[PDB]
């Protein structure tokens, strides 16, 4: 433990892992050439987690770049940070997936995977501790959705000791038009309950709803959603960045939050909800809004279910007292969203570097039976369209057989039974 | 990357591909001798037109298109025309004698001396391709090589070009301009055909462009000029999203994804707006919302059924112009609270929308005004099945008495073709009905 690997795929993955790159370079003081300009020595202490150090005290980020069309990353190399990652780390196709799983796993992503397994194990050889790996991709797509999930079962053979976690973004009709996607997305879980250690389920029905209802955006853009998955992703990911007691490395994250193997998909929290374009937020309403439905990056009511464990991440100059104050009140208020055989289920972390231009901000990690519920929403979907098999040609012409449709959708329909299962468990 | 070749057969496909082509060369500034200022890539470059224009290193634009008709007359009119530079003589394809609106003399007598001649054509034109997407097919239903030569052609691309996109543009037979008696038979056979063989086919009812021209353009007896200018203004809405580029562009073949829920269901009803003249254009601009609400209008429809007594599987918005996502999603969300659209319990409602900013381009001397805006609507309705009853029930009248069946046989086929066809047309029109249920 100490290295970790960061892969992004297809549209979306690339799109978001490059937003990630963009805010925490900025927060560990790394310009767009590489160069450290800092004030703090907190900025460096765990920078070896997400970059390389190279010749001339250059900071490369231990980023792999994979998509199936050239597209996104010519935009990402265009982009402001496109500088920092390393040229041979950008492994891409001509073809593209057609939003299309079966191409993306079986016969498109097929051809390109073993370039991306060539620069993983480059990387993977310049570790002094490997923890693990993380990755960005849509369940919705063909590239991150099949690709992704065909690297991971791929990375898992070649590192079954190490953790793999992945930021995996979770298709809404409100978002998208594309008809094939809950199809996409069921095959991609099925994928993700067997072989990933952490899930963060960054949900677009919940990133719209933010937007239009909260941030008052009548016609909100990508990059008005990317905008909370990157400070998400920046506070999910704190603990690993900068020197710290509780979840500082991916297995005792994992540790701490998966009771059971499969129900490691986490609803993800974040206070305050802000828009691209003054007033600081007082411990008390930081915990209020974290903990509140409004705030949750997946479109679940954690009132419809019990939390299995929580993780809560405080960023700024503050009161450690009022933090275990009101954390501790949260609790207190409401014990009965917590469930009593797991007891002390909810870990607090403080960290004094906040993120750019918030004075104090607070995450929230949890493990809620309500995820049940994003789950039930993609299983109404594709059932709807599979018990008439439509748009199943897509899918068969490219190999696949019903069989992999039905035990996709078995594996879901078993998790959401998991969910309930601890759900409606008393002491 | 991602090249097109169009395939322009018989008359229809002949005099449809001019209008076309005419109508692209204005809209990405190419001169009638393939000429393009606008390009500083001389030889060859990557941009969006480059999908449907090959480059010379003299600086010529030379349309991915292969003309054929088993006569010379229409095509020879393409070799003296305005664009006569535009295209080089090994592309414009012509035999002696036609089919003389006969599927078997298409098919096979006199298209099977011309077949090989075309597809090393084709074969050239792929040559210079570095990534084929595929082929767009032009041909009418009725007539003898616009349907057997299609068929044909079809069938040899399958074998030579795998399962590389096939699309086509059918003129489906209407009485004001109908040629022959034995057009329903005609339609029936390549229908039957060339079913297994396309990935998504755009019939155009002849009748309800003619009525378009008549009602909305105040036309008394519209010529196939007239009809041809509103089919090059509908094909070019749906190549757009392939000649173009942009941030808000949809590719073909995503709509493509949602327009086919099963292989057999793949002829999208196409609404085209805004159709207006010159005069009844001055002083009055039609906005995103008047042009969307247009589409649900079946006036405005390529092909004569009802989708109001039909179930939706699928709705494309096609823009071109000045338009922006606030206005697009405003539009949509007012058609979908106003609940006029009955869609099929298996699929989802969304309406699957690409813009390009581009705006439509007129051809000088035209009936059509220039806009600001106009949209094109790709929808999967159950009613297109309406256009497969009437063409079989007329085929029915006239093969009960067996009436002009000897043309067909007497050229090397049998009636057992003739059933065979029929028969595919009455699961079709089940496959269509069996679609609309509700689930159980
Ligand atoms: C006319 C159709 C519009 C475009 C589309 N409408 C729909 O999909 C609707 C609402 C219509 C029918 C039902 N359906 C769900 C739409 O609003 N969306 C698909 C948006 C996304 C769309 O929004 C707009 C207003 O353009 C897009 N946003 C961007 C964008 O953020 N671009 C940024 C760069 C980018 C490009 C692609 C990716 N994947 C990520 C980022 C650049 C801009 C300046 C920024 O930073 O916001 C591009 S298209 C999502 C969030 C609901
Ligand atoms: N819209 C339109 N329809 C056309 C045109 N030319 C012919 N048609 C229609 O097509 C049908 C007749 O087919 P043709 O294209 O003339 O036939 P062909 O492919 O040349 O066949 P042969 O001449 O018999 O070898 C009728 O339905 C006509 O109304 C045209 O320019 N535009
Ligand atoms: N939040 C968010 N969703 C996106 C973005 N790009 C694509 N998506 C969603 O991802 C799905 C399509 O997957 P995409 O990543 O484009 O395809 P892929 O390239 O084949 O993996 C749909 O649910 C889109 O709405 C993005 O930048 N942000
Ligand atoms: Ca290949
Ligand atoms: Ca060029
Ligand atoms: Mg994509
Ligand atoms: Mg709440
Ligand atoms: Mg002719």
């Amino acid at each position: 433990m100490r290295e970790i690997v960061h892969i992004q795929a297809g549209q979306c993955g690339n799109q978001i892992g490059a937003k990630f790159w963009e805010v925490i370079s900025d927060e560990h003081g790394i310009d767009p050439t590489g160069s450290y300009h800092g004030d703090s020595d907190l900025q460096l202490e765990r920078i070896n987690v997400y970059y390389n150090e190279a010749t001339g005290n250059k900071y490369v980020p231990r980023a792999i770049l994979v998509d199936l069309e050239p597209g996104t990353m010519d935009s990402v190399r265009s982009g402001p940070f496109g500088q920092i990652f390393r040229p041979d780390n950008f492994v891409f196709g001509q073809s593209g997936a057609g939003n299309n799983w079966a191409k993306g796993h079986y016969t498109e992503g097929a051809e390109l995977v073993d370039s991306v397994l060539d620069v993983v194990r480059k990387e993977s050889e310049s570790c002094d501790c490997l923890q693990g790996f993380q990755l960005t991709h849509s369940l919705g797509g063909g590239t991150g959705s099949g690709m992704g999930t065909l690297l991971i079962s791929k990375i898992r053979e070649e590192y079954p000791d190490r953790i793999m976690n992945t930021f995996s973004v979770m298709p809404s009709p409100k978002v998208s038009d594309t008809v094939v996607e809950p199809y996409n997305a069921t095959l991609s879980v099925h994928q993700l309950v067997e072989n990933t250690d952490e899930t963060y389920s960054i949900d677009n029905e919940a990133l719209y709803d933010i937007c239009f209802r909260t941030l008052k955006l009548t016609t909100p853009t990508y990059g008005d959603l990317n905008h909370l998955v990157s400070a998400t992703m920046s506070g999910v990911t704190t603990c690993l960045r900068f020197p710290g007691q509780l979840n500082a490395d991916l297995r005792k994250l994992a540790v701490n939050m998966v009771p059971f193997p499969r129900l490691h998909f986490f609803m993800p929290g974040f206070a305050p909800l802000t828009s691209r374009g003054y007033r600081a937020l007082t411990v008390p309403e930081l915990t209020q809004q974290m903990f509140d439905s409004k705030n949750m990056m997946a479109a679940c009511d954690p009132r419809h279910g019990r939390y299995l464990t929580v993780a809560a991440v405080f960023r700024g100059r503050m009161s450690m007292k009022e933090v275990d104050e009101q954390m501790l009140n949260v609790q207190n208020k409401n014990s009965s969203y917590f469930v009593e055989w797991i007891p002390n289920n909810v870990k607090t972390a403080v960290c004094d570097i906040p993120p750019r231009g918030l004075k104090m901000s607070a995450t929230f990690i949890g493990n809620s039976t309500a995820i049940q519920e994003l789950f039930k929403r993609i299983s109404e979907q594709f059932t709807a369209m599979f018990r008439r098999k439509a748009f199943l040609h897509w899918y068969t012409g490219e190999g696949m057989d019903e069989m992999e449709f039905t035990e996709a959708e078995s594996n879901m329909n078993d998790l959401v039974s998991e969910y309930q299962q601890y759900q409606d468990a008393t002491a | 990357m991602r090249e097109c070749i169009s395939i322009h057969v018989g008359q229809a496909g002949v005099q449809i591909g001019n209008a076309c082509w005419e109508l692209y060369c204005l809209e990405h500034g190419i001169q009638p001798d393939g000429q393009m200022p606008s390009d500083k890539t001389i030889g060859g470059g990557d941009d969006s037109f480059n999908t449907f224009f090959s480059e010379t290193g003299a600086g010529k634009h030379v349309p991915r298109a292969v003309f054929v008709d088993l006569e010379p007359t229409v095509i020879d009119e393409v070799r003296t025309g305005t664009y006569r530079q535009l295209f080089h003589p090994e592309q414009l394809i012509t035999g002696k004698e036609d089919a003389a609106n006969n599927y078997a003399r298409g098919h096979y007598t006199i298209g099977k001396e011309i077949i090989d001649l075309v597809l090393d054509r084709i074969r050239k034109l792929a040559d210079q391709c570095t990534g084929l997407q595929g082929f767009l097919v032009f041909h009418s239903f009725g007539g003898g090589t616009g349907s057997g030569f299609t068929s044909l052609l079809m069938e040899r691309l399958s074998v030579d070009y795998g399962k590389k996109s096939k699309l086509e543009f059918s003129i489906y037979p209407a009485p004001q301009v109908s040629t022959a008696v034995v057009e329903p038979y005609n339609s029936i056979l390549t229908t039957h055909t060339t079913l297994e063989h396309s990935d998504c086919a755009f019939m155009v009812d002849n009748e309800a462009i003619y009525d378009i021209c008549r009602r909305n353009l105040d036309i008394e007896r519209p010529t196939y000029t007239n009809l041809n200018r509103l089919i090059g203004q509908i094909v070019s809405s749906i190549t757009a999203s392939l000649r173009f580029d942009g941030a808000l562009n949809v590719d073909l073949t995503e709509f493509q994804t949602n327009l086919v829920p099963y292989p057999r269901i793949h002829f999208p009803l196409a609404t085209y707006a805004p159709v207006i003249s010159a005069e009844k254009a001055y002083h009055e601009q039609l906005s995103v919302a008047e042009i969307t609400n247009a589409c649900f209008e079946p006036a405005n429809q390529m092909v004569k059924c009802d989708p109001r007594h039909g179930k939706y599987m699928a709705c494309c918005l096609l823009y071109r112009g000045d338009v922006v996502p606030k206005d697009v999603n405003a539009a949509i969300a007012t058609i979908k609270t106003k609940r006029t659209i009955q869609f099929v319990d298996w699929c989802p409602t969304g309406f699957k929308v690409g813009i390009n900013y581009q705006p439509p381009t007129v051809v000088p001397g035209g009936d059509l005004a220039k806009v600001q805006r106009a949209v094109c609507m790709l929808s999967n309705t159950t009613a297109i099945a309406e256009a497969w009853a009437r063409l079989d029930h007329k085929f029915d009248l006239m093969y009960a008495k067996r009436a002009f069946v000897h043309w067909y046989v007497g050229e090397g086929m049998e009636e057992g073709e003739f059933s065979e066809a029929r028969e595919d047309m009455a699961a079709l029109e089940k496959d269509y009905e069996e679609v609309g249920v509700d689930s159980v």
